[PDB]
């Protein structure tokens, strides 16, 4: 048998399966009592159900059989750009609208239209969205276009007004801890206490990257062969996620100030083989969070964590990065 | 029928705000000496409408007979719409009066058309067709043979115009509108009529009343895709009194429940921030050139929260300054 | 004719000049003539710049400012100029930024260190030493490829970790232990498919104390016939 | 409305001696033609000085007459395909005609720099089979990016910028050719709006006589559209910065002058600027063309000019 | 042969640091049909390499080391051909498409549809997985997510932070520390003991364990040279040997302690282009270089604090350059000025 990512797996199938997001779906609904689907601009945090939703809508529109044949699910963070993207989309629309069987036609609308799914729109550049609103424009009639973005801001406005906006709320902790707990007991997943939470926060409440370190974690407990339930320590080790206590370790040495004592654990903790960027996103978090630093100390720190960043981010040595940021912030 | 199409006006003597090259264009008509036109400018300003007018007041009823406007962005392809032009050319007609009048929209998105296919349409067809160029961003024309043409640049339209023009619309759609709402849609349209027109018929759809309701600058903004002026003063409100965690989570709440990414935010505090009232030139400094520095590291990428948490502490030592 | 290679001399020579960057002297020769003399020849003015940016004696000091502060800022100036030349060259239609380039490689730098020239402008060593640097990471490549399969490394950590040991391997028993290493040294280089001319472009790599051209002259030259003779004789390795 | 010819194209250079620039590399070709002896030549320089134009010129000056398959200019990254490109070279290579001893049939390849090594040996292998007959002219913008192989058979020139005299020298030519009325401020915009660049220059004047008909600043800023000097130079000394982003908001911003013309218009300026010290003014430019980098990387936002401004400012105030 | 490869672990169980790992590499081969994409990341020489080709032997068996080396030549548009060396055994190939430079992606979807095309499953090495471009890696997303049936990769590089998020998504993270001291010392008394080298006292293998900073590579090659250089007996008193680029580095390093003036920085000019033409990364120079500053005694924190910002600008700056010297002179020239 074939193995599919729990992501795609637990997807709800219809609209009323959608938990935290009742005014897309009912605005969705009402929009679906209506014979005419405009274009649909789904927009909200990441992880929210934009696309689970817009599947169930294509579900209930074409069936579980038509909706294969009406669908054109792509993305535009794809790295052939802009080209390859508008003639995937042209083809798509140029060929004719496949005819529903009469059993499709009975049991559900059939729609004459074809739906193109379109997910990271807010990605493209500006020419690749006025590229997108011409190729709309030509085969409105046939292709209804849904584009799927965390901002909506980023998109132009000769493009978002074309379509119809439905903004989806970020998922409170207590459902998105549901739903990864109703998974767990779905797929069998033995975890600790508090596991599940510290997946959810890892994932920063982002419920499909939550789903898929679930997953991950599950393969590596599977893994292990003893058995035993999940800890935290293993999921964080399959996220990058440096560990507390090295963490509160390094705030210490900073604390203490001494260049040659940050220099020698500087070094000492290169050889671990962490990941520098999670270093200084987590030195980011602790620090901006804390009520022990006065409004000045956070005001050099953001300037300073911001700075490695960008430096980081240009693919430079980790070490040279870390011991700089770790001896700028003992010097505040 | 779009409202572009709708309400383009039907003679020469309705545009507004262009009177010198109106005058212009109309003495050069009015002798039938039209020769090959280039109008270029900032999108929406009444380039289409000028020449539809012109066409209109040259041929009249039988101006489809000789008229062919087509969109070079197509996307049927350069070579179709090349051999689109070369098979309207060929066609011939019993009046002489006029030429061949080829309109070619947005004909600047040509950056290897210009040079292959539009100096040959240019060079073989002078002698029966007079062609018309448009276009909108900076000079993409390739100057090598754009040089045969008459130059006209638009400016953009005047503010009381476009009010006038946004009240017309608006009575003969039976349409209501806000005068916040008619503010905020001017400041975001900046002059293009386009986005005016579109903005307001989008509007008008997703009314459940069109004919009760009024739309509000809520709407606007919701069909623009723009920050709202509100969000973006009530994080910098934040931001400059509350302390950095109640300010760093109204941030992240706001930017993340509406939609605004980190780079519109900074857009929008700044054009806030431009109005302030500061005592210390030390404060703007700052402000501008740590925010340049933020959005430029965000166009690489970089680390979301942390750009964030950089914003607010750029904003918050900047206004140490008093 | 030949006066097209005296060009970038003779730039670099009116560049470095510190009569033109005093306010009297500033008049005489604008900025847009010194962005003309460097986009007269845009292809050596900024080598020739770094390259002659050290020999000067700097007349345009500013009050408690040294030498060694104005070289620094040069040097930076001329790190920046280099990134703007990179960005210019990776992609094209970037061509606008040539006066940009101009400034941050040829004039800021010349006008932090302008004086007068203590010796003589000496022409850009840095063509020559990337020629070198790409003919050494060919014959690298070439060694890699050919030892690929009994080392567990890259190419760099071949030339920074191998490298060492292999020498300790190959050339120092020769030198202990005259020809009687010729055995041992052909068993290392078939346990790593080395040829005669592997082992000679391994012994250059080396820099430093480490450097092997004397060593190997001081072989004696009995030793080195016998040690090609001896692996002629016999089939390697493929 | 009659039959007409825009000045570019008139008052094209068609002899190496009507060429103003680049006095050096005209000697040579000059002394080339002369001889009588056309060998492989390669031209290298900076994109937009007109490389091919001389060698147009010298295949006038030798060929004269019969000008029709004698010389043929072909694009090397022609959207026909490369292989096409390069049959077409060998089949025209490969086609004699009667010539004069001293002539040989002329090949231009134009952005020879973007081949590949592969199209490139194979072009030379070719260029070698017809070396008697016919000479390959290759234009690159840079040198670098030729192989060895294809250098050490050519002759190598080298094409620059364009001088402000050479400049001025071709606009009166010009000027004097025709029925143009112009004053020194005319011409000096024009020449500060064109920097070394003649066909841009000559498109502004030919545009500012069919509007103007005279030659003055006001005329010639009217029908450039790059923000004008003035309103730059105003806002970049502003002795208040609030001052300058009121300036650039306002005269700038909401005009409709993009990002790429406002940083090359305070560039043009600030390097004008005589009344400034050049450390000063090469502090200025240093910040100018940062933002221009910025904004050529993808960030045109108004965020940069006003950062670029207030650096500006604290670089005047100290 | 060199004692580096004559000892390396043929197997998961020769083995000798970082039991965790070997018992989770043991239990992955455990399930060869079940074997996820794999992302190894830590130090450089630290046994990555070594324990993907144990798993490997683990799965398919002893014949994955009869490794046999071959050129591909892929004709890519415009008619560049192109060549790329890919090391091949009768059950996986290995490659290395950073030699490519920006020509990595057409190279490995090539090759990964010839892989796929040519097809349980034939498991694909990519060395230096870092050092990828980002279309390079989405290419390498795609092949996953297209050929996952025929396609099994092992990536490995020395920072999983250049990876993208959707590859991390898709593999299974392997974070491989450097061992301790004492696993070193351990493996290096078992070589020694193999090659029946004399020992005053097991401090010397310590000492050879904390000179290599946890590279097990250069302590093997450290403890070789040390022995050879010694007539195969260690004493308490034989020096460390450093290869000969750290030498040239240390000196550098006194030279700009002990001097700062224009005349040493034309000098240290000299000693960055020797060092630069014969093949050391200019990333590795400016590194060893800040080190050693950071090193020296004499200097106090406030020109240790100047020479790390420093190095972190100018290797910012590197990364993004393309002239080397400029940046590694500019550098120099700060840290004189900083230290004077
Ligand atoms: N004895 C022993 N040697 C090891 C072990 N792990 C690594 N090594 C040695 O370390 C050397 C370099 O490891 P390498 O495969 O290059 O790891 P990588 O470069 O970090 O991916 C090899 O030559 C091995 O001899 C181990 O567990 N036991
Ligand atoms: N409202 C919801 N109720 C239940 N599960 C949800 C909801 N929203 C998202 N999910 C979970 O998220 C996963 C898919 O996330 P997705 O919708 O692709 O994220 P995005 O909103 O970024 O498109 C599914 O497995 C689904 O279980
Ligand atoms: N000067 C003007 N006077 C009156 N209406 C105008 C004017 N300029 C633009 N419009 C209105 O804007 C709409 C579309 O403008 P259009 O001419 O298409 O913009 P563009 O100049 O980009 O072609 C038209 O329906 C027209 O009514």
């Amino acid at each position: 048998l074939a193995q599919q990512p729990w992501v795609e797996k637990y997807r709800p199938k219809n609209l009323d399966e959608v938990t935290a997001q009742d005014h897309a779906v009912t605005v969705l609904k009402k929009t679906l009592k209506s014979a005419n689907l405009p274009h649909m601009l789904f927009y909200g945090p990441p992880g929210t159900g934009k696309t689970s939703t817009i599947l169930a809508l294509t579900k209930e529109l074409y069936g579980p059989d038509l909706m294969k044949s009406r669908i054109l699910e792509l993305n535009a963070s794809d790295e052939r750009g802009i080209s390859i993207v508008r003639e995937k989309v042209k083809n798509f629309a140029r060929l004719t609208v496949s005819k529903p069987s009469k059993h499709d036609l009975e049991n559900y609308p059939c729609p004459p239209y074809k739906i193109i799914i379109l997910d990271e729109a807010d990605s493209m550049t500006a020419d690749a969205q006025s590229a997108l609103r011409r190729t709309m424009e030509t085969y409105s009639g046939v292709t209804r276009f849904c584009l799927i973005c965390n901002y909506v801001t980023r998109i132009i406005d000769p493009l978002a007004s074309r379509c119809s906006k439905f903004r989806f709320k970020a998922l409170d902790a207590s459902n998105a801890i549901d739903r990864l707990r109703f998974i767990s007991e779905q797929e069998n997943v033995k975890c600790d206490d508090g596991v599940l939470e510290r997946i959810l926060d890892i994932s920063a409440g982002d419920l499909r990257r939550g789903i898929t370190l679930l997953q991950s974690a599950s393969k590596g407990a599977q893994y292990l062969g003893d058995g035993k339930n999940i800890t935290s320590t293993q999921v964080e080790e399959l996220a990058g996620v440096v560990p507390h206590d090295i963490l509160i370790e390094i705030v210490e040495k900073v604390k203490s100030g001494d260049f040659d004592e940050i220099k020698k654990y500087v070094n000492t903790f290169m050889k671990s083989g962490w990941s520098a960027a999670s270093v200084v996103n987590q030195l980011h978090e602790y620090y901006i969070t804390n009520d022990n630093f006065d409004t000045n100390f956070k005001n050099q720190i953001s300037w300073l964590l911001f700075t490695t960043d960008s430096r980081l981010n240009n693919g430079t040595n980790e070490h040279i990065q870390l011991l700089n940021l770790l001896v700028k912030i003992s010097q505040l | 029928l779009p409202w572009v199409e709708k309400y383009r006006p039907e003679t020469l003597d309705e545009v507004y705000g262009q009177n010198e090259v109106i005058t212009t264009v109309r003495k050069f008509v009015d002798e039938g000496k039209l020769p090959h036109l280039l109008f270029y400018g900032p999108p929406g300003t009444g380039k289409t409408s000028t020449i539809v007018a012109l066409a209109r007041e040259i041929y009249g009823k039988n101006y489809s007979n000789m008229v062919l406007e087509l969109n070079a962005s197509d996307d049927r392809g350069i070579d179709v719409v090349r051999n689109q032009i070369k098979d309207f050319a060929s066609t011939r007609q019993i009046f002489s009066k006029g030429f061949k009048l080829i309109i070619l929209d947005e004909a600047d998105a040509m950056t290897n058309a210009a040079q292959n296919a539009l100096r040959r349409v240019i060079e073989r067809y002078t002698k029966n067709t007079r062609f018309c160029v448009l276009a909108n961003y900076a000079h993409k024309l390739t100057p090598a043979l754009l040089s045969r043409c008459t130059r006209f640049r638009f400016q953009p339209l005047p503010q009381e115009a476009i009010e006038r023009r946004i009240a017309n619309v608006l009575v003969h759609e039976k349409l209501k509108l806000s005068p916040n709402a008619e503010k905020a849609l001017i400041e975001l349209s900046n002059g293009d009529m386009r986005r005016v027109l579109n903005v307001l018929q989008s509007c008008k759809a997703t009314l459940d009343n069109p004919d009760e309701d009024e739309i509000s600058d809520d709407v606007i903004y919701e069909c623009c895709g723009a920050p709202r002026p509100s969000d973006l003063k009530a994080v910098l409100k934040s931001i400059l009194e509350d302390d950095w965690g109640t300010a760093h989570y109204t941030l992240n709440k706001v930017r993340s429940a509406k939609g605004l990414a980190l780079i519109d935010l900074i857009e929008g505090i700044v054009k806030i921030l431009e109005d302030y009232e500061l005592q210390n030139e030390e404060t703007r400094v700052h402000l501008l050139t740590k925010l340049a520095d933020i959005e430029y590291s965000i166009s690489k990428g970089g680390n979301d929260q942390i750009q964030g948490s950089a914003v607010i502490g750029a904003i918050k030592a900047s206004f140490e300054n008093e | 004719e030949k006066n097209i290679a005296l060009k970038p001399f003779d730039i670099a020579h009116k560049m470095l000049d510190g009569q033109i960057y005093s306010d009297i002297g500033s008049r005489n020769f604008t900025l847009n003539d010194k962005i003309a003399l460097y986009f007269d020849d845009f292809d050596f003015t900024p080598l020739m710049i770094q390259e002659n940016y050290l020999s000067t004696r700097p007349s345009v000091l500013k009050p408690g400012q040294s030498h060694l502060e104005a070289v620094a800022e040069a040097a930076n100036c001329i790190s920046l100029g280099d990134i703007v030349e990179k960005k210019i060259r990776s992609s094209e239609q970037l061509w606008s930024l040539l006066p940009l380039h101009a400034v941050l490689s040829s004039v800021y730098p010349a006008s932090k260190v302008a004086g007068h020239m203590a010796g003589r402008i000496n022409f850009t060593a840095w063509l020559g030493q990337n020629s070198k640097s790409a003919k050494y990471y060919r014959l690298l490549q070439e060694i890699h490829y050919h030892t690929r399969l009994g080392t567990s490394t890259d190419k760099i950590g071949l030339r920074l970790d191998y490298l060492p040991t292999f020498r300790k391997r190959l050339l120092d028993p020769f030198l202990k232990q005259g020809a009687d290493a010729i055995s041992s040294v052909i068993e290392v280089m078939d346990d790593y498919y080395l040829t005669k001319e592997d082992w000679d472009s391994i012994m250059e790599f080396f820099v430093g104390p480490d450097v092997t051209t004397a060593i190997i002259k001081k072989i004696p030259a009995t030793v080195k016939s016998g040690f090609t003779r001896k692996y002629n004789s016999m089939t390697h390795p493929v | 409305l009659s039959l007409q010819l825009p000045w570019v194209e008139k008052y094209r250079p068609q002899v190496l001696s009507d060429i103003v620039g680049n006095k050096e590399t005209i000697d040579r070709l000059q002394q080339i033609a002369k001889d009588g002896n056309m060998p492989h030549m390669i031209i290298s320089g900076m994109p937009g000085i007109g490389k091919t134009t001389s060698v147009h010129c010298l295949a006038h000056e030798l060929l004269g007459r019969s000008y029709a398959d004698g010389v043929l200019e072909l694009n090397a990254s022609d959207d026909r395909g490369i292989d096409v490109v390069r049959n077409q070279i060998k089949h025209f290579a490969q086609k004699k005609l009667h010539l004069p001893p001293g002539k040989h049939k002329i090949v231009i390849l134009d952005e020879a720099d973007s081949m590949t090594a592969g199209a490139q040996q194979a072009l030379r292998r070719t260029m070698e089979l017809y070396s008697n007959s016919t000479r390959f002219a290759f234009a690159c913008n840079q040198s670098n990016k030729i192989i060895e192989p294809l250098q050490s058979r050519c002759a190598i020139l080298r094409y620059s910028k364009l001088s402000d005299e050479d400049v001025l020298k071709r606009l009166l030519q010009i000027i004097k050719l025709e029925d143009v009325k112009y004053t020194n401020d005319g011409l000096e915009a024009i020449i500060f709006t064109a920097e070394g660049d003649m066909r841009q220059a000559i498109n502004n004047l030919q545009s500012t006589v069919a509007g103007h008909g005279l030659v003055n600043a006001d005329n010639v800023f009217k029908i450039v559209d790059s923000p004008h000097p003035l309103i730059v130079k105003k806002m970049l000394l502003a002795s208040n910065l609030e001052d300058s982003i009121q300036i650039l908001r306002t005269d700038l911003w909401k005009k409709g002058y993009s990002s790429i013309d406002i940083v090359t218009t305070s560039f043009r300026v600030t390097k004008n600027l005589a009344q400034v010290k050049e450390s000063v003014r090469l502090e200025m430019i240093k910040e100018i063309g940062l933002t221009h980098m910025r904004i050529l990387e993808g960030v045109g936002t108004y965020l940069q000019l006003a950062s670029m401004l207030a650096k500006i400012h604290k670089l005047n105030n100290k | 042969s060199l004692w580096v490869d004559k000892y390396r672990p043929k197997s998961l169980n020769a083995l000798s640091h970082n039991e965790e790992l070997t018992n989770f590499l043991k239990s992955l081969s455990d399930q060869p049909r079940d074997l996820p994409h794999l992302l190894l990341y830590g130090p450089n020489g630290t046994g990555k390499k070594t324990r993907c080709m144990a798993l490997l032997e683990s799965i398919f068996g002893p014949g994955v080391y009869r490794l046999k080396i071959d050129v591909r030549q892929f004709v890519t548009a415009s008619n560049r051909k192109l060549e790329l060396n890919v090391v091949s055994s009768p059950y996986h190939l290995e490659i290395t498409p950073s030699d490519m430079g920006n020509n990595d992606r057409i190279v490995i979807q090539e090759l990964l549809k010839e892989v796929a095309q040519m097809e349980r499953y034939k498991c694909v090495i990519i060395n230096e997985a870092n050092s990828l471009t980002k279309d390079a890696q989405a290419a390498l997303r795609r092949t996953m997510e297209k050929y996952s049936k025929n396609i099994r990769l092992i990536m490995v590089c020395d920072s999983m932070s250049p990876i993208i998020a959707p590859i991390k998504s898709r593999c299974l993270l392997i974070r491989c520390p450097a061992p301790s001291d004492s696993e070193i010392s351990t493996i290096l008394s078992d070589v020694v003991t193999n090659e029946r080298i004399q020992l005053e006292t097991k401090d010397i293998l310590k000492r050879i364990a904390q000179a290599s900073n946890g590279n097990l590579r250069v302590s093997l090659l450290m403890l070789e040279s040390m022995a050879l250089n010694n007539e195969l007996a260690l004493k308490s008193s034989s020096p460390i040997i450093k290869p000969d680029w750290i030498i040239v580095i240390h000196k550098l390093t006194r030279k700009i302690v002990k001097e700062r003036s224009v005349n040493s920085l034309i000098e240290c000019r000299a000693v960055l282009y020797d060092l630069l033409a014969h093949c050391i990364p200019a990333n590795i120079i400016l590194k060893e270089l800040t080190f050693s500053l950071l090193d020296v005694e004499t200097l106090n924190t406030t020109n240790k604090s100047s020479i790390i910002e420093y190095s972190s600008v100018f290797d910012e700056r590197l990364s993004l350059g393309n002239k080397a010297i400029f940046h590694l002179e500019g550098f120099i020239a700060k840290v004189m000025c900083c230290l004077d």
